[PDB]
């Protein structure tokens, strides 16, 4: 516990936008897996 | 290993300390060009192959098949324990009002408590004397002489009644035969029974290696063939060690084909454990 | 038998405890344990025998849910000795997960299956059983056609118990053996090694056959390969072109992967065999 190099926060804003961004990657990961299945 | 703290350091002041992109570069430069030579050493290891296919198999703590033997690996960081001092007394001679002891080998003391039972009022230690040295001698009544072959430890003086006392030794000795003495107020001297009461040592000591010192001639001729008998006995384990290695790359050879045979401790495969008893029963040894 | 009985018919035994004063008699018997059930003789004892087939048929289930059960545990041992990570601690030395693999399937998975086995066999019996009352009673009925002596066998409960399952592991195992057996004896006349070259068996041997079996499959499998290009200057080069190219690419990455440098012996163990014969 006492080596230094060891021990080397967010706001709620950012908090926001971060679950925002999380939303739209899972979606476009959807619409990605979604896209091959199309009929051929 | 031993360079944990420093690393610790040189990481944490690198990174606090704001500095030139050159200083940056050189610095960087320097980490992994060490982590290069490093790596290039582990893979051409003459013994990489054996080591690398045995940490999957068995478990073992060293590597006991190195050339020369290493002094940083070879010396870990033993820690003190209390012994008690008849578990490692070997002969013992008493006398009107002292004693003297013999230990198996020699012995890094710190501290010594003694403890007192079945004291009588008739009688009792006001003064402890502490004497050790280092001198390895098989009859005790020929180191039994006062004077020139002793060294004081520590004097100790009790209150009256006392039965537990902590004789602390501000500098660790090495010692390897004891003498106690009873300076202020015994004992029997063909038995060593003591009436008044009754006394035992405790020690807070661990394992050293050490010799006896040289202070002339004789006694450096003595150390030149002492020294020249344990290079022999050396060099014949090591050869002996040595062997061990075609048989350990015959198992590994065979390990490695990994055939299934037919027949839970027992239903391991029979190389696996031949590896395992190789490895860590002999060469450990 | 289950029961049996012993009668003095021509000359004693003591009525309540059985003490003979003439003789002492003691019995010897050349048995071993045999999977049977009761037989069946009317109708109670038909329905007798399907409650008991019926209670075999739950336990049954039970215990082959207990077995498959186990499969998970092992995968994710498995999974973890291929790590092959060091670990600090000579029987005991070795490492502990090889130890939990040994203890998870030579231990618990075998007491399972032997279990599954012995209530399969005590299934089978009943069911034969039942099935030749049932064929019994209706002959009989039918009583109040000609068959040949293959269709009575195909019929009756003579040809019922010497089939193997379609997805089993040893039985496939069998059959490759006994496939390398047939082709080394087939290998020894040239015109059966032509065709048999020509159709392509070099290339499977070396895929597959090489690093799969017991050891002494392996180097039968060894020789038949060593033995097909006996006087083929082609087929000793496809097969030189087949170890050449495989020893070349795990040796282009044996530097960051030791493994693929220690998992050619194979290769190289054919290459020896087809030297040393001249
Ligand atoms: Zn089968």
């Amino acid at each position: 516990s006492q080596f230094l190099l060891t021990r080397l926060k967010m706001s709620e804003t950012e908090r926001q936008s971060m679950e925002s961004e999380r939303a739209d990657r899972s979606l476009f990961v959807q619409e990605l897996l979604l896209s091959t299945l199309v009929r051929e | 290993r031993k360079a944990a703290q420093f690393v610790d350091l040189l990481g944490y002041f690198s990174l606090k300390t704001p500095q030139t992109e050159k200083k940056l570069k050189e610095y960087s430069q320097k980490a992994v060009e060490i982590l290069r030579t490093q790596n290039h050493i582990l893979t051409n290891h003459p013994n990489s192959n054996i080591y690398n296919t045995l940490s999957g198999l068995v478990e073992f703590d060293g590597y006991y098949l190195e050339s020369d033997p290493c002094l940083v690996c070879n010396n870990p960081e033993v820690p003190f324990c209390y012994i008690k001092l008849s578990s490692i007394k070997v002969d013992t001679r008493y006398t009107t009002t002292q004693q003297v002891v013999k230990l198996i080998g020699s012995h890094t003391i710190s501290k010594v408590t003694v403890k007192i039972g079945d004291l009588k009022r008739t009688k009792m230690v006001r003064t402890i004397n502490l004497y050790y040295n280092n001198r390895t001698v098989q009859a005790i009544v020929e180191l039994k002489n006062k004077p020139a072959r002793w060294h004081k430890a520590k004097k100790v003086q009790l209150t009256p009644g006392q039965t537990e006392v902590k004789i602390d030794l501000p500098l660790p000795i090495v010692a390897s035969n004891l003498m106690i003495e009873f300076a202020d107020f015994f004992l029997c001297n063909a038995c060593g029974f003591c009436k008044y009461a009754r006394f035992d040592f405790m020690l807070y000591a661990k394992p050293c290696c050490a010799v006896d010192p040289i202070e002339n001639e004789e006694d450096r001729k003595k150390a030149v063939s002492n020294i020249n008998t344990l290079l022999d006995k050396a060099d014949r384990v090591y050869h002996q060690l040595m062997g061990h290695r075609p048989q350990l790359e015959n198992l590994l050879c065979k390990v490695n084909e990994a055939a299934p045979e037919k027949p839970t401790s027992a239903s391991v495969n029979r190389y696996i454990l031949q590896l395992a008893q190789e490895y860590c029963g002999d060469c450990k040894n | 038998a289950s029961n049996l009985m012993i009668e003095f018919a021509d000359f004693f035994l003591c009525n309540a405890c059985g003490f003979c004063k003439y003789a002492r008699f003691d019995f010897m018997l050349y048995a071993k344990p045999c999977c049977a059930v009761d037989p069946i003789e009317n109708e109670e004892d038909r329905k007798k025998a399907v409650s008991n087939i019926n209670t075999l048929l739950d336990k049954a289930d039970r215990v082959y849910h207990q077995l498959m059960g186990h499969r998970p545990q092992l995968e994710n041992l498995l999974c973890k000795v291929n790590e092959a990570a060091p670990e600090k601690p000579t029987s005991a030395s070795v490492n502990r997960y090889i130890l939990q693999l040994a203890q998870e399937y030579c231990g618990d998975c075998k007491n399972s299956f032997d279990e599954l086995s012995k209530i399969i066999q005590k299934v089978f019996a009943s069911r034969k059983e039942l099935l030749e009352y049932d064929l019994q009673q209706r002959e009989a009925a039918t009583k109040s056609p000609t068959f040949t002596a293959s269709q009575y066998r195909a019929l009756s409960v003579l040809g019922c118990g010497h089939t193997s399952s379609t997805k089993c592991y040893g039985c496939a195992s069998a059959v490759t053996e006994h496939c390398i057996t047939l082709l080394r004896a087939l290998a020894t006349n040239p015109a059966l090694r032509h065709i048999l070259v020509s159709q392509g068996l070099i290339r499977e041997l070396f895929d597959y056959n090489l690093r799969r079996g017991a050891a002494a499959m392996r180097e039968e499998v060894r020789q038949l390969m060593c033995l097909l290009t006996r006087d083929n200057p082609e087929a000793t080069q496809q097969m030189n072109d087949l170890i050449i190219g495989k020893v070349s690419t795990a040796l282009k990455g044996h530097w960051a992967n030791p493994d693929l440098a220690s998992s050619l012996q194979y290769e190289m163990l054919l290459l020896t065999d087809s030297i040393s014969k001249e």
